[PDB]
C-alpha cells in the first residue's frame, strides 16, 4: 500500500522529467540582468555567488564556470550534464534552477538561493551531530536518492559541503557537477576521496552502489563528527578505503554500526541499496524504525536545528573568499564544444 | 582519541573534488 503510493509518485515523476530532459532550456537571462553581491564559495572549475536580480529583487545563487578552464580539465561531458539535469529534476531536497546563459567566457547557472550555509560549517563547528539529528538528515538524502536513482541518475558527490540547510532546517543538495544519466556502468575516475566506493578507486565499473556507500560516509561523518577514512594524503584514504576495514566509535549505538556495516560493504553484492529490496532494505533498518518517510517528504517534521537568518540576502552563514572580478573576452571562446548549452 | 587526530590532520577544510 505504502509502496505502491510511492511506485505511482515516482512513476509521474519519470514523466515530468523525461519532458525537460529531450527538451532543455536554454538562455534565459543574461548577465546584465543581476548584480554581483559576493562570492559564497568556491569549487574545482567555477565560483558560487550572491548575486541580486534588478527587475524582480530576489537574490539568487549563481554558479559561474570559465568555458576555457572547463576545457582544459576535461569537465565538458560533465558540465553539459550537470546543467541538464539540473534543468530537469524537480525534488523537495534539491535546488531549484532558476536560469542558465553563457556568454563569450563563461558558462552561468542561476538557483535559488539557500542561506542557512553549508552543512559542512555547522557540522565542523558543533563537532558531531546527535544521532536523531543525523537521522533526520540522512532521512532526507535516502528519499532524494530514491528519487534521483528512479531516473537513471547517479550522483557520485555527496559530502557535507555539497547540502546546503534551508530556512526551515532541511536539506537542499547542490553541486550536480558529476550528476550522470546512465542505464549500465560507468568507468570514471571522480568525487571527493574520503568518500569514494572501492570500486571506483579499483577502476572496476560502476553504478548507483557508489552513491550508497557514499551515503554510509555521509552518515558516519555526521554522527562521529570524522570521517571513516582518514589521512593527509589522498593515496592513503585510498588505501584504507580499499582495505575494507572499520571502527565505530564507542558512542554509536548498535542499530547504527549495523546500517553502517552493512552500507559501508566493499562487495556491491552485499551493500544495502544494491540488493532485491533495493532503497528498502534501507528504509526498513531498524536505525530508522522511528522515522516517517512521508512526513520527511512533506515537510511536517520539525527541524532540530534552523539556522539563523538576519535579512534577505544575509551571508552570515557562509565563510569568506577572496573577490575576483569576471571578465567577459571580447572574442567568443569555445563556441563549439558548449553549444548545446 | 581519533578525534584529536582528525583535528590536526591537513583536511579538516572544505574538500575539492578529484577529476583526474
Ligand atoms: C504523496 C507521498 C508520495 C511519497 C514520495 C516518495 C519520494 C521518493
Amino acid at each position: 500500500s505504502e509502496q505502491e503510493s510511492v511506485k505511482e509518485f515516482l512513476a509521474k515523476a519519470k514523466e515530468d522529467f523525461l519532458k525537460k530532459w529531450e527538451t532543455p532550456s536554454q538562455n534565459t537571462a543574461q548577465l546584465d540582468q543581476f548584480d554581483r553581491i559576493k562570492t559564497l564559495g568556491t569549487g574545482s572549475f567555477g565560483r558560487v555567488m550572491l548575486v541580486k536580480h534588478k527587475e524582480s529583487g530576489n537574490h539568487y545563487a549563481m554558479k559561474i564556470l570559465d568555458k576555457q578552464k572547463v576545457v582544459k580539465l576535461k569537465q565538458i561531458e560533465h558540465t553539459l550534464n550537470e546543467k541538464r539535469i539540473l534543468q530537469a529534476v524537480n525534488f523537495p531536497f534539491l535546488v531549484k534552477l532558476e536560469f542558465s546563459f553563457k556568454d563569450n567566457s563563461n558558462l552561468y547557472m542561476v538557483m535559488e538561493y539557500v542561506a542557512g550555509g553549508e552543512m559542512f560549517s555547522h557540522l565542523r563547528r558543533i563537532g558531531r551531530f546527535a544521532e536523531p539529528h543525523a537521522r533526520f538528515y540522512a532521512a532526507q538524502i535516502v528519499l532524494t536518492f530514491e528519487y534521483l536513482h528512479s531516473l537513471d541518475l547517479i550522483y557520485r558527490d555527496l559530502k557535507p559541503e555539497n547540502l546546503l540547510i534551508d530556512q526551515q532546517g532541511y536539506i537542499q543538495v547542490t553541486d550536480f557537477g558529476f550528476a550522470k544519466r546512465v542505464k549500465g556502468r560507468t568507468w570514471t575516475l571522480c568525487g571527493t576521496p574520503e568518500y569514494l566506493a572501492p570500486e571506483i578507486i579499483l577502476s572496476k565499473g560502476y553504478n548507483k552502489a557508489v552513491d550508497w556507500w557514499a551515503l554510509g560516509v555521509l552518515i558516519y561523518e555526521m554522527a562521529a563528527g570524522y570521517p571513516p577514512f582518514f589521512a593527509d594524503q589522498p593515496i592513503q584514504i585510498y588505501e584504507k578505503i580499499v582495505s575494507g576495514k572499520v571502527r565505530f566509535p564507542s558512542h554509536f549505538s548498535s542499530d547504527l554500526k549495523d546500517l553502517l556495516r552493512n552500507l559501508l560493504q566493499v562487495d556491491l553484492t552485499k551493500r544495502f541499496g544494491n540488493l532485491k529490496n533495493g532503497v528498502n532494505d534501507i528504509k526498513n533498518h531498524k536505525w530508522f524504525a522511528t522515522t516517517d518517510w512521508i512526513a520527511i517528504y512533506q515537510r511536517k517534521v520539525e527541524a532540530p536545528f534552523i539556522p539563523k537568518f538576519k535579512g534577505p540576502g544575509d551571508t552570515s552563514n557562509f565563510d569568506d573568499y577572496e573577490e575576483e572580478e569576471i571578465r567577459v573576452s571580447i572574442n567568443e571562446k569555445c563556441g563549439k564544444e558548449f553549444t548545446e548549452f | 582519541t581519533t578525534y584529536a587526530d582528525f583535528i590536526a590532520s591537513g583536511r579538516t577544510g572544505r574538500r575539492n573534488a578529484i577529476h583526474d
